[PDB]
């Protein structure tokens, strides 16, 4: 059949007909591995990003662009673009940038190089509108956020399909962390614009909105000396 | 003159100025990431001559996707939408770092264009994955909805690619077949042989 000529007539998304070996010791190994769950509020934008320490191995960037509250501080990406990332980024490290839908995706492309990237995949969230069957430069209903991987230095597939969110719900899903996981790109993982709701075993959370901090750069250095400092966090712990 | 029209050629060396002006371009092209056009053949294309006010569907893969972009901004496009095709089998589904399940299609907006049906369809689409480097039917009917009637192009494209209201242009289609008599004059004004050489 055709679902472009089917939404048309019933308003139901093509992707709403999408029909969804172990691989679990992987997850068990990730979760040995990972430290405890770290948080700092801050006010990106007065905030110098460099007291963040050490450099990251992965960094998941997430900032409140306009376009998610549409029927609701938001981040345009002229913020977005002068923010310092390459300061706090491992030579050889990894970011996942959200984009959005619109100019974000060209303007977040700008973002990874001028940060010292370069882009290997975009993740589509697709997004189901099972319960429920607007840029005016837009020539197409949006129905889709991106999420870009950059790569800088020297089992999963592109698309998380999720039905879409209520309205004022900015939450991604969550299988973004499992994706970026399951790579096992490093244990030093940051988040830019988490929130109290992200806040994860194995990762750094620094947002405005957190209520509460636990984060001490010693502390978290403390994580990742000797003989811990090079392990992709898939591995067993160190004797 | 609406039925099927299409164009044997180079597309590199094919005076595209005698087709006049599409409300719709098209094109996959081969993106040098088999026969293939540099990236500066692909900055040279004549893209800016087919089109004064519509729309560019441009389809992408690799780094392409940033390629893509630039091509599209230096022919005089801004990229407003982005179409995405998750490529299904007969069962609905899901055929470096991660495997692939879509395949990016960059629109592209030049002008001030008028009377077109923005927002009948959404950006996702999914269907049959058939012949290699075969895109998907659905993208004429979504072009269709958006402008209907109206004359549109497609470069590379193939014999399984010729449409009613499109003229398609690609070294694989068998010959020339022209029927808009506008066309076929200006054709033969600028090819009274029927030869495409440089
Ligand atoms: C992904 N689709 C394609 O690559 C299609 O484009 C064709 N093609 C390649 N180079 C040229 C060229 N210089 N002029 C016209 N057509 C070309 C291919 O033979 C193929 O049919």
């Amino acid at each position: 059949n055709d679902y472009c000529q089917h939404f048309v007539d019933t308003g139901h998304r093509p992707q709403n007909f999408i029909r969804d070996e172990l691989i679990r010791l992987k997850d068990e190994l990730i979760a040995k591995s990972n430290t405890p769950p770290m948080y700092l509020q801050a006010d990106i934008e007065a905030f110098d990003i460099r007291e963040l320490t050490p450099k990251f191995d992965v960094i998941l960037l997430e900032p409140p662009l306009e376009e998610y509250y549409r029927e609701t501080k938001c981040w345009t990406w002229d913020d977005i673009m002068k923010l310092e990332i390459d300061e706090i980024a491992a030579p050889r490290s990894f970011i996942f940038l959200w984009c959005g839908s619109g100019e974000g995706l060209d303007l977040g492309r700008v973002c990874l190089r001028k940060w010292g990237y370069r882009r290997c995949e975009d993740i589509c969230w697709i997004k189901t509108n099972k319960n429920n069957p607007l840029d005016p430069k837009a020539v197409f209903q949006r129905t889709k956020e991106h999420c870009l991987m950059g790569i800088k230095g020297t089992v999963d597939i592109d698309l998380i399909i999720t039905e879409e969110p209520e309205i004022g719900n900015i939450e991604k899903p969550v299988e973004i962390f499992h994706i970026i996981e399951h790579f096992c790109l490093g244990r030093r993982r940051l988040h830019l614009f988490g929130r109290d709701s992200t806040i994860r075993p194995g990762w750094l959370t620094v947002g405005p909105t957190l209520t509460n901090s636990n984060y001490n750069a010693e502390t978290y250095a403390s994580y990742f000396s000797a003989p811990n400092s090079y392990l992709t966090g898939c591995t067993e712990e160190i004797e | 003159l609406f039925p099927p029209q299409w164009i044997c050629c180079d597309i590199r060396y094919l005076d595209v100025s005698i087709l006049g002006k599409f409300a719709v371009v098209m094109a996959d092209p081969p993106w040098d990431i088999y026969g293939t056009l540099t990236d500066d053949e692909m900055r040279r294309l004549n893209i800016p001559v087919l089109q004064d006010d519509g729309f560019l569907f441009l389809w992408v893969t690799g780094r392409a996707m940033e390629l893509g972009r630039e091509c599209l901004n230096l022919w005089g496009y801004e990229r407003v939408d982005e179409i995405i095709w998750v490529k299904t089998n007969q069962l609905q589904r899901i055929i470096h770092w991660l495997n692939h399940g879509k395949e990016h299609c960059l629109v592209g907006v030049k002008g001030n264009p008028q009377g077109f049906n923005q927002g009948l369809d959404c950006d996702v689409i999914v269907a049959e994955v058939r012949s290699t480097s075969h895109k998907p039917d659905e993208i004429y009917g979504m072009i269709e909805r958006l402008s209907p009637g109206t004359r549109k192009i497609e470069l590379f494209g193939r014999p399984h690619n010729v449409q009613p209201n499109w003229i398609t242009l690609g070294n694989q289609l068998d010959g020339i077949h022209l029927l808009d008599p506008d066309v076929v004059a200006r054709f033969k004004q600028r090819y009274p042989d029927g030869i495409i050489s440089k």
